[PDB]
């Protein structure tokens, strides 16, 4: 029902690709006809839509981009921008039908860094995003961050876990110790909404997610046993921001 | 000094000639592109372009310009833009001798016989 | 800081009103100055407000507004009025902080219902209310009521826990039976999302709430263990509408 | 029967029942009409309605029709588009027993000129 | 029936330092026996409590200590430390009855600092922890910091007349400029309270004096009109910050 | 930053019963001790300043003593409060003054003790 | 097609309030704008009012106030015309500089220059 | 005599907006206090009375509110429609003491269309006014267009000089291609009044005005030598209308 290359190309990035290695479908990607726009915009799209590869495979089609860009320099900035693009769309719109897609959209944009695509910048500011696009300064619920919805922790967690342990030396080391204060914060923002109760605990899945993602990186830092603690870090950390100039 | 913005939330039947047209006139650029709707979101779709500004500060007249300047579909339904700094700052910066030679392989010779009949 | 008049009709309602000090307190209200607009509409105010009651303290209001009515007849249809306003704006400003404040409005309703101050038509009007005010009718989520959102089960509860064990007989018992059908549906349509994943299951509290409530009320009940089985039971639901409406 | 009682809600807060009334005018006839202004407990959201009971059981459709999403103005202009819809609970006050011997005669009791006397001390 | 040594350290500092005896009563202390643990203490703690010294004579024990330390190196440090707790252990406990006595610390916090015995960097640490030790970030009243409190303001206010003049080259002067932001935006919040109404309105003298300082520190600064004025000022910075942490 | 401010402390804590419960203590070159004094009658709490030689230490020391009930002799309740100091300078080794421990040996001190001897 | 609608010369010496309580009752509108005379021409002065109804088909009928005859306290026929605006466009929804030429150099030097 | 607020922004408009002020007044016209109806509203009728701006300085106000819009998007739409009141007002009142300054209001609205503040209906809509408003279709001249009053065509041609040569490509082409059918007769009716004698003949300025101005946007054309010529074009061009 599809055409014939279209349905290879899916082939190689959807099946072949956690199967055989990455040269051998680098070189038959190579041969496509890339001065045709018509199959470039596909295969672009084929790579942004990569909730259709296996999740433990999206490494391989960041580490094939890294190379096909050696010979295709444009596909590798429209598929980066393509994904951070899909990550905003998808706290737009914020659908559950979208969920699965925006947690692989979120791996591959770690697996792009580990391999040399995107800088830490690009990784940092996709974070802080998560905790404050659409998110109400004063922690209210608000429309894109509804009272019970959390899976914008479920997305810190899934970009911290593919490449949060690369952020210990140096200057990435402090810039991600200052985003985990600001991120603490905002799960106790959550954590003291009114609608968890007694019998209605908070998601112990997501408790756990976090002590696990926060073991792996800092495995001296404690997560915070209050809202005041939590408040009081930012603002101890802001603090001395103003003071040193 | 950032030069890449992005024109997002655009309506899905818009193309690159109307859009240009839109904003004319475009502000010098050595680099213009504009991308279509995914489709497989199929309720949320939205068409975008990229501009990379040779003089950085003709972008605060842009943004002032065109964020939030509101487009109009075929039903005519309003796309409010949005215009910011594009996430990701770079820009397309011999030629390969496979190109284009897919066609003449063994895989993939060997693949059609798979997927016809 | 508050007028005197204002903070006593507090004392009597919030803290003077007991379980036996029900029938002193009304004849202490009879006393009220009623003719006068401002104290009439400000006790109306108190009586809506019933967050400031003790949940187990709610049924007193609602026996002495039964009483007062006998003397003072608007002041029934006026408080009526304003708890009915009341549940219909929480759920359309739908804010974690009002949750006790709704769960509260609810029971009152319900207790209204139980001293005659409601018929039953009001009951069973707001409890479709809570499942389709603000619903898709594709059971896809929405603005007034998002996805991993379940207060409108826990209102839907508070009501029949209050007064649904008045219907179970002759029309009463069929209008709740027709209801259940539909908030069955729309309870599946709640689990049937993508948020509920093996990790993050439908909050067990939940379908705890909704079990013991559909035991109290009709202990033989057929859970549905399907969407698609609450779909068929609206679907034969509505085969009985075009035959009583003329239409099949 | 028919229902015959219409609720105006979501309606300004500082909207008061003279300038409901012109912007209403000329309203058909009704044996009802009460306005009630906002509670202030739920502070950001404050809205006034009112209740009208229309004497014939068909004029709903033209003023519903007329009112139902009419936009309101406060003071700062901000929109608030009514909602006209059938109230929720159709009983309204009935012309009627005899009045209440005790009405009006709380500040000569015991038991308030008490409170009085522990409520004058305060603060 | 103090002892005899003890009265006398009281004699030194709160009646014989009339501002010219200084660097005879500096000598009369370098003479006291440093190395018992004791005695020192004492006198520290005397330098501690100087709400015992009359309020225009307590820059006189600042510069006294700025002396001292090129012979006792530990009591410089021992000074500080004890006037910082005092602040902060007087906003936990915040009783009226030692409003006079809180003041003066202030004071000699700022004092300190004038005679290059603290850094700026402790005199906006302890200004900052004015405006946010015990205060809600959405600005409402807490257990700490009531409605009717307003003995932080007048705290923000002892130490920028004493060290502010000297908040005007350079780093410093920066320094300063976030803080009033934040300052502006405490003001403010106390202000919006429910509290405040046209038969018992802010206090005009706390006005007078929040307005007094800001124009003598920098006369062409626009004070907020507006909760909502301070909040976007406030906004605007912190924007600013954020892209400089990452 | 490595210095360390051990605050809200009982008022009769004194600083070897400080050191013993405070057992084991990591490497720091600085260790102030600071009783209560008298005059603040109903709010005598004391204290303690500790300098860290690695600024890494106070992650594990923190956690471990930050809320650390102590306990006064007649069965009282004391919250410890564990943060960093604010004032973040400490003592360090240096010639001593000639004159100190020389009071009780001098005119002025003489004469005041006989304004004193008569009270 | 439009909505925009223009109710112009008006007396001078009106006022919105005024003239919402002759239109009453309006249909519905998005837009009501009024703007008093501009003083340059003394001898015609008139006053205007813009609406934007949010029904387009009921502009036929509040254009059968065209030719309405306004009236001022003085005694004189001012026939209102309605027509569609010849401008259609309406506004609807912050800068940092409003308010701030009091406190600008600039202009503290034109008052140097006014003043005095 | 006049307040000092309102007297400056007189002189940002009328003396220190020359060709390259522009930048410096913009910026200092964002700070003035738009929150303030009463500001605000002299301002924008000192931008309606556009008489007072020189001329050729005229296109500078238009830059002016391009960009001032970008900031209070509301202040554009009055100073658009008070133009366009005082053009059919104009009109209307038709005293000759307000020919420059009418002239100048026309030169406006086509600078406004050249900075994209208003659409080309806008433009055609008032080309047209000008020799419709006022005027009797049978050619006999009326109260609002007395016989040797010319004016009209010289407002038609203020505004064609200064955003006609950006209608030839399009839709805006074919628009232009039919008002200048329309313009061609009134001209002529204007011509084949009984007033112009030999010795007080058609004024040949104005005849020359449109020659020079239908040279500027059409070379392809030159304006009909005859009354039933302008008739029978008129006529065509309906019939073609009614005819596709
Ligand atoms: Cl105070």
């Amino acid at each position: 029902k599809r055409p014939p290359l279209q349905e290879y190309v899916r082939k190689l990035l959807y099946k072949d690709l956690s199967k055989v290695t990455t040269e051998k479908v680098l070189r038959q990607m190579r041969k496509l006809p890339w001065q045709d726009q018509e199959v470039k915009d596909y295969v672009i799209c084929c790579m942004i839509n990569i909730w259709n590869v296996k999740y433990n495979s999206i490494h391989c089609v960041a580490n094939l981009l890294a190379g096909l860009v050696l010979y295709q320099e444009d596909v590798g900035i429209h598929v980066v921008d393509g994904v951070l693009e899909d990550i905003r769309l998808g706290m737009e719109v914020n659908q559950p039908k979208f969920n699965q897609r925006r947690i692989s959209s979120a791996k591959f944009l770690g697996e792009l860094y580990n391999y040399r695509m995107v800088e830490s910048a690009v990784i940092f500011r996709t974070l802080y995003s998560f905790t404050s696009f659409g998110v109400n300064p004063d922690g209210s619920p608000s429309s894109l961050d509804p009272p019970e919805h959390l899976f914008r922790i479920r997305l810190v967690c899934t970009i911290l876990d593919t490449c949060g342990q690369y952020f210990d030396r140096g200057s990435s080391k402090r810039k991600l110790d200052c985003f985990l204060v600001y991120f603490q914060r905002y799960v106790w923002w959550k954590k003291s909404l009114e609608v968890w109760t007694k019998d209605h605990p908070f998601p112990i899945d997501i408790d756990y997610m976090i002590s696990d993602t926060l073991e792996l990186l800092r495995p001296k830092i404690k997560l915070c046993n209050s809202l005041e603690e939590s408040i009081r870090q930012v603002q101890d950390l802001e603090r001395e921001f103003l003071i040193k100039l | 000094a950032l030069s890449k913005v992005v024109i997002r939330r655009l309506p899905p039947g818009l193309t690159k000639e109307q859009l240009e047209e839109q904003l004319r006139p475009l502000p010098a650029h050595d680099y213009f592109e504009f991308f279509a709707a995914d489709l497989s979101l199929y309720p949320h779709l939205y068409s975008r372009a990229y501009i990379n500004f040779r003089n950085p500060d003709d972008i605060l007249l842009f943004r002032d310009r065109f964020d939030g300047y509101i487009f109009l579909d075929s039903k005519g339904l309003e796309y409010p833009a949005v215009v910011e700094f594009a996430p990701f700052q770079k820009i397309a910066k011999k030629k390969d001798a496979k190109t284009g030679s897919i066609e003449d392989d063994p895989e993939y010779k060997k693949f059609l016989e798979t997927y016809c009949v």
